């Protein structure tokens, strides 16, 4: 887990975004690399968005 | 063919009570009635279950539920299956014993705290809040609850929003995440669902960080407020009492009303057997003995105006609203089905604001 | 190898003499206690009688865990002895008859349990059979008993990672509308998954003649509860179709009986390999109150896992067999149920190498030389 | 859905072909034909209706 370097086209979209519709900005990144996947795990099975 | 039914309690002046109760019971022929106290152990219920119980050859038997615990309450009756006997929840409100399978039927004339706290539902114009979200310590009762919330949500299908559950563990050693995801809250509204050291914890956790503060909401009823909660916890909060929950002459002649209602709708009547060896299938006049529990609902008793839900409930029901200054209950109002009852009294937040405000407020910080 | 205490139920007919001499007869050789079982049997078996009889051992002497044999039909008896084994804070499971017939509602510190796979863990041999007959065809119709919309959901997302519909039945009665005959003959798959209890069967199978829910083409899905006792035969239960229960016909309920004895015995296995701390059962009736600063009940923490002996004893939360060992059944035309199969741990072990499934004789039965394309 | 009453078959094949050029879509589903000689409590015409 570490802090890095934001940069490029579509963030600077959002960017843009906060600048139209006034909100302070804080970023993340994607713990796994997926959006989110329906997932029927191990554990009750219970497919999910992920 | 005389009528039967059962209680069980503490206090045998409300035997003699019941002695009157088999009396007065022709006000709608005659009853033959046993009446047993109170088996301060399993043990002992077993022992009565069987002797006075069992050998009743009853056409139902009603349990008095004088507890103040799960469901050792009436355990016996709990295994009255056996029987599959009509019965009546009466001195507890816990409905996790008013549960419809492995309890198969207890009448609660009395308040299930689930549907209960409803109220705050009702409350949701009293905030006129479109938003919250749900706390609540983690157990069996609690998960219950929390799907009565959910069917709270789920008549709705803009609307009352209600944001993430918080389920805690008995005891747990920091609720740092209801501080947590309570920093998550834009919003106001906490729901609030606890027992007694539960309602504690939330206590001695709400000034932890403070977070306790005005723009936090915990709605609960005094089923969670009562006694330590009564103390320690911060004054004031969303709480009511249920109109008669503690009077055990609301439940007697609770008994006297319904109990005569549905006894009479009793009199091909098949009673039970006496002997509990000697009959091995249990006698199917429940069907016409619960649903004529439900089927047959009294005027009024000293339970209020007699109604029940599709579960035999009291329907019907007024609780008190409250508002606790210097750690002190004080009626904000009542409802049951037409009721919005403003109080003299204005109920200030943990600061001096008595009205709602709006919660929901917009962080500036937005990650993603 | 000592003897603990012990007390061995045997309610209904069951093997007497000879199981006797396998009750306590040896525990295996890595047992610090081999108890010793003591033998019961009554004609009543009413709880007042039964119940007074199992609180009777603990009357006698502390038992150390609860072995019990029920040959009735009725599992909610199981049901209200389990209270019976809460009461008594002694680790359980329904060994035989209406005791061995596997249901929900423990409670949280209730140990008794039963021997088999579940709603779902059946449900899932019930799957492996969606796979013996090869098809795609599935959907619901089922009574009011408990379980009803758990196993539903469970059957619901169990397959969906053709569901056609769910019938779902109210028990308060019947309905002469034959809405159920005419929704459920609306349901046109030759397979689907239909559980009840036979006491529910009633309306059922009279819907089933109804609407020839028995025809070749017609068939139906049954739980263990709607497969009812090994022995009774309803005769409206039509031939051949869905089923499963814990095994009768490959041994009897004795069989697990000494198998869950030996479990009886694997008590000790691990909580007496490192433990090996327990104290007597109080044997005071009173126990039910003034016992409660005595001791909490552990019996659990190493109770619940076990495999040995060649049957795991890996159970639910619930308590039913996690490594369930069982028989589908399909009834057959001598008015017998017809032996399906069993799946060890959904393992797929079936009866025989051709189902005889069910005038125009709908056999294409060919053969080919592959040749792309 | 049509009873036992004369001009059965008659009006049935009738109607039967009548649309069977139709130049839209029109669909014939099924044809119910009850015998008169009583009713039947099987409600095969229920379902099937």
């Amino acid at each position: 887990t570490v802090p890095q370097c934001c940069y490029g086209f579509c963030i600077d979209l959002l960017i843009k975004l906060a600048r139209t519709m006034q909100f302070t900005y804080e970023v993340h990144l994607v713990a796994d690399g997926k959006f989110g996947t329906q997932e029927r795990v191990q554990n009750s099975n219970k497919k999910e968005w992920n | 063919k005389i009528v039967n039914i059962g209680a069980v309690l503490s206090t045998r002046k409300h035997e003699q009570m019941f002695r009157e109760a088999v009396n007065q019971a022709n006000k709608r022929i005659q009853l033959q009635a046993t009446s047993v106290t109170h088996k301060p152990n399993a043990i002992q219920m077993a022992l009565s279950v069987c002797e006075d119980l069992i050998s009743s050859q009853v056409y139902a038997i009603l349990v008095s539920h004088p507890p103040t615990d799960h469901f050792t309450p009436t355990p016996v009756s709990y295994t009255a299956g056996f029987y599959r006997i009509p019965v009546l929840g009466l001195t507890t409100r816990m409905s996790i014993y008013s549960d419809k399978s492995i309890h198969l039927s207890f009448l609660r004339t009395v308040p299930p705290y689930s549907h209960q706290s409803s109220v705050w539902f009702e409350m949701m114009r009293v905030y006129n809040w479109n938003h919250i979200i749900l706390l609540v310590s983690d157990d069996h009762e609690g998960r219950a609850a929390q799907k009565r919330l959910e069917t709270l949500l789920e008549e709705r299908e803009r609307g009352p929003k209600a944001e993430k559950v918080l389920q805690f563990d008995p005891g747990t050693k920091n609720v740092t995440a209801l501080l947590m995801e309570a920093r998550e809250l834009e919003a106001r509204v906490i729901i609030l669902s606890a027992s007694e050291d539960d309602a504690a914890t939330v206590y001695r956790a709400a000034a932890m960080l403070d977070m306790t503060g005005s723009g936090y909401v915990w709605l609960v009823g005094e089923r969670e407020i009562s006694g330590n909660a009564l103390r320690y916890a911060p004054d004031g909060i969303i709480g009511l009492q249920l109109i008669n929950g503690k009077n055990e002459s609301a439940h007697i002649s609770d008994a006297v009303g319904v109990v005569a209602q549905a006894v009479h709708e009793l009199l091909n009547i098949t009673d039970p057997p006496r002997g509990c060896v000697g009959n091995t299938n249990i006698w199917k006049t429940g069907p016409l003995f619960k649903r004529v529990l439900m089927s047959s609902k009294y005027a009024d008793g000293v339970t209020g105006r007699v109604e029940f839900n599709e579960d035999g409930d009291r329907k019907f029901a007024q609780y008190s609203i409250m508002n606790l200054q210097n750690r002190k209950l004080v009626q904000v109002g009542i409802y049951n089905g037409t009721h919005v009852i403003p109080n003299d009294r204005k109920i200030i937040w943990p600061g001096g604001e008595t009205e709602k405000p709006r919660g929901y407020q917009m962080s500036t910080r937005l990650k993603i | 190898p000592p003897s603990i205490g012990i007390a061995v139920i045997l309610v209904g007919t069951s093997d007497e003499v000879a199981i006797k001499d396998a009750h306590e007869k040896d525990d295996f050789h890595h047992l610090s206690v081999v108890p010793r079982v003591e033998l019961v049997a009554m004609n009543e078996t009413d709880p007042k009688s039964i119940i007074t009889r199992i609180c009777d051992l603990m009357s006698d002497r502390k038992i150390q865990g609860v072995v019990f044999a029920d040959d009735t039909d009725q599992e909610a008896i199981a049901q209200i002895l389990d209270f019976i084994s809460a009461q008594t804070l002694t680790p359980i499971l329904g060994i035989h008859g209406g005791s061995s017939m596997i249901m929900a509602d423990k409670d949280e510190s209730s140990m008794f349990f039963q021997f088999g796979p579940s709603i779902e863990q059946q449900a899932s041999v019930m799957l492996n059979i969606m796979e013996e007959y090869d098809w795609y065809i599935f959907s619901i119709v089922t009574t009011y008993f408990p379980g009803y919309q758990d196993f539903v959901n469970k059957i619901r997302s169990t397959i969906e990672n053709e569901l056609e519909e769910v019938l779902l039945l109210d028990m308060s009665l019947d309905d002469g509308d034959s809405k159920i005959q005419n929704q459920l003959k609306k349901l046109q798959s030759p397979i689907i998954l239909l559980y009840c209890t036979k006491e529910e069967a009633t309306y059922i199978f009279e819907v089933a003649n109804s609407v020839g829910l028995t025809g070749y083409g017609y068939t139906w899905i049954v739980p263990s509860l709607v497969a009812g006792d090994t022995d009774t035969v309803p005769s409206e239960f039509p031939t051949g179709l869905i089923s499963v229960s814990y095994d009768e016909w490959d041994y009897g309920l004795p069989a697990r009986v000494r198998d869950g004895i030996a479990i009886i015995t694997t008590a000790a296995s691990d909580m007496l390999s490192e433990h090996s701390f327990i104290p007597e059962p109080k044997s005071s009736c009173y126990n039910t109150h003034e016992k409660r600063i005595y001791q909490s009940n552990m019996l659990n923490r190493y109770l619940i896992n076990v495999t040995f002996e060649g049957r795991d004893l890996s159970f639910s939360e619930d308590g039913y067999q996690m490594h369930p060992k069982l028989v589908i059944i399909l009834l057959n035309k001598e008015r017998k149920w017809e032996r399906v199969g069993k799946w060890k741990d959904k393992s797929l072990q079936m009866k025989y190498y051709v189902w005889p499934r069910m005038q125009e004789d709908d056999h294409l039965s060919i053969v080919t030389l592959e040749e792309a394309p | 859905v049509t009873t036992y009453f004369p001009g059965y078959q008659d009006f049935v094949n009738k109607i039967r072909s009548t649309i069977e050029n139709s130049f839209v879509g029109w669909e014939l589903e099924e044809v119910l034909l009850l015998d008169m000689s009583l009713d039947d409590g099987d409600s095969k015409i229920q379902n099937q209706l």
